[PDB]
């Protein structure tokens, strides 16, 4: 409240106005629930002050600056907005952090999985989902993330995007999903939507999945 | 009860009042999605209202704030729509996807643009306020005005039924009454400020949640109570507030908390008052309120 | 030396400038300002339970409420603030009496 009262004074004469002050305006606005104004301050000001011992506030930036270089500013703000639960703004900064960009990539990418999973909303990024199995065997990232997108549960739209996704990946992801469909849930529809993916392919497994569902019933 | 739709991208929400009149605009990262309010329900229970996502307009830049122009029309299927918009790069634009007016450069704002409004004279006026400490008028031959504010302009709105006067809310808390036509600073008072009724009332809302009511005796506020104020369009006395960071939505005129959803991005009232449109992170929502 | 004038607009309008020049002089106490507020009103101890900013607002609002309506309004508003400043200082100079040195 006291920080919020004095916020106007953190912007004064131009010679006395620094990126560290603006980064403080942004945090004050996060604490006081002014998440829009916090973003405006984070976007305009950059913290590229990796070695400033004086401010305890910079430690969270600096902990990643000791690991990594300047894309770390967006990676930090990404995490800060995760910590306060603002999940549209988090995602944009994760995308900014990749676009501003070996060990660093792997750590940031494992964060991207954790952070994208928790929000669920940014996890509609299908071409990004497809761009993960083609480089390497991180199929399990797609498997858990597409399940959270199935939890969002817009199956017409949801099944149309695996038309874009490569059929080799779609067969492994949809078969892995179909084994998860054997959940014994009251969601009868999951078998029918599996039958539609089987319809696209050789169709053979849709008949077998029906006898399996008959047996349980 | 309520009607709910998932949304891919979300920012600010405005409802269409200046003229197509049952349609809704969602500010987004790419640009704006236009939805239609449809009265129909197939069950034959009425006063159940759905959103149809008609189309996504693309700009390639984030829309922070949007207002509709009365110049919008609907023909035989094709919607002719005009928007006054705020973009991430501190631009105020007028969209027709035939053309886009740009206001930027030296003449434009060099700070974040908090708010924008549109009004209709014998021509059309766009007013906008920024963190640059300016209020700008755009007249639609292109004429511009640049006025200094004492502190960053958080909100701006024109006098309803009286296009010449406007309100500015400065972040410092000064509320100013501006007449572009006459002497610029007509009056002053000490999150947003806005008008109510046929401008018969003036509101002033702080982020600490104190709120002032003026029936524009001395200039002292007539009454005051306790977020950012969102005005009920038809009823002067019905007043809406929200908890952005949860989802507590309060309707004030005692203290009712009518709605509790997740985070709330932005919300607005339906063109005739029956619904409130709410944008959350993943979803857009129609809530019916009665009384 | 203290000097005072009208304002074109750089250091705001006279009301703001007189409010700062009344709160800031080193010959000022709260009780003398509160006693001066009583002269342009009524009241007594109830001004003690006000915040420092609320006290600034009551002084400023009291001066504005008296003045009625551009040039005469500015002149009359300056004079009321000058009278108030003088009255506050006069009650205060009773305090400037020294009592002891330790």
């Amino acid at each position: 409240t006291q920080l919020q009262e004095y916020v106007r004074l953190l912007l004064p004469w131009c010679q006395v106005n620094v990126g560290s002050c603006h980064f403080m305006l942004a945090q004050c606005y996060l604490v006081a629930g002014e998440g829009h104004k916090a973003l405006d301050c984070f976007s305009q000001a950059a913290s590229e002050v990796e070695r400033e011992d004086f401010l305890e506030k910079l430690i969270r930036v600096e902990e990643g600056e000791s690991v990594s270089p300047r894309l770390q500013y967006y990676n930090r703000v990404l995490r800060l907005l995760e910590d306060v639960g603002l999940p549209e703004l988090v995602i944009q900064l994760a995308t900014i952090a990749i676009g501003e960009a070996w060990r660093s990539q792997a750590a940031l990418r494992t964060r991207i999985f954790k952070h994208h999973l928790d929000m669920g909303h940014n996890n509609q990024a299908y071409d990004a989902l497809t761009q993960i199995p083609d480089p390497s065997r991180q199929l399990d990232c797609l498997r858990q993330l597409v399940v959270v997108l199935c939890e969002r549960s817009q199956l017409q739209d949801l099944v149309e995007f695996p038309y874009v996704n490569l059929h080799n990946e779609v067969v492994g992801i949809i078969e892995s999903r179909a084994r998860a469909v054997d959940l014994m849930t009251h969601n009868y529809y999951e078998l029918l939507y599996a039958f539609h993916i089987y319809r696209h392919n050789y169709r053979k497994a849709g008949s077998v999945m029906f006898e399996y569902g008959m047996r349980l019933g | 009860a309520t009607y709910t739709v998932d949304c891919e991208d979300y920012v600010h929400v405005v409802e269409f009042n200046p003229f197509a009149g049952s349609l809704l605009a969602y500010g987004g990262i790419s640009y704006v999605v236009i939805a239609s309010c449809r009265f129909q329900e197939e069950d034959s229970t009425v006063e159940g209202i759905e959103f149809k996502t008609l189309k996504t307009f693309h700009h390639g830049e984030r829309v922070v704030a949007i207002a509709w122009s009365p110049e919008t029309r609907c023909d035989a299927l094709l919607p002719l729509l005009r928007f006054a918009t705020a973009a991430g790069d501190k631009k105020i634009r007028i969209f027709t996807f035939q053309d886009k007016n740009e206001y930027k450069v030296i003449e434009g704002h060099s700070g974040y643009i908090n708010d924008l409004v549109f009004c209709s004279p014998e021509g059309t006026d766009i007013a906008s306020v920024g963190d640059d400490h300016t209020c700008r008028i755009w007249d639609l031959g292109k004429q511009i005005a640049m006025f200094i504010l004492r502190s960053p302009g958080m909100s701006v709105a024109w006098h309803p039924e009286g296009a010449f006067k406007l309100m500015v809310a400065e972040k410092t808390g000064t509320i100013r009454f501006y007449d572009l036509t006459t002497h610029q600073a007509i009056l002053s008072l000490e999150m947003s400020a806005d008008w109510c009724v046929r401008n018969t009332l003036r509101i002033g809302a702080v982020a600490g949640n104190d709120w002032i009511i003026w029936e524009m005796q001395d200039n002292k506020p007539a009454h005051a109570d306790r977020r950012m104020f969102r005005w009920s369009k038809c009823n002067e006395n019905v007043f809406a507030t929200t908890g952005y960071p949860k989802s507590q939505i309060a309707i004030h005129h005692p203290q009712p908390i009518l709605i509790g959803t997740p985070v709330g991005s932005g919300l607005s009232w339906h063109r005739r008052l029956p619904l409130c449109v709410v944008g959350g992170y993943r979803k857009l929502f129609f809530w019916l309120t009665e009384m | 030396l203290p000097e005072d004038d009208l304002a074109i607009s750089d250091e705001q309008e006279p009301q703001e400038a007189y409010l700062e020049c009344l709160f800031a002089p080193g010959r000022f106490t709260i009780a003398a300002v509160q006693k001066a507020i009583q002269i342009l009103r009524k009241g007594s101890g109830r001004v003690l339970d006000l915040s420092w900013e609320e006290l600034r607002k009551d002084v400023t609002l009291t001066v504005e409420n008296e003045i009625q309506n551009q040039e005469e309004f500015r002149q009359i508003n300056i004079e009321n603030w000058c009278k108030f400043y003088t009255c506050c200082l006069q009650y205060q100079e009773t305090l400037s009496r020294p009592l002891a040195l330790l």
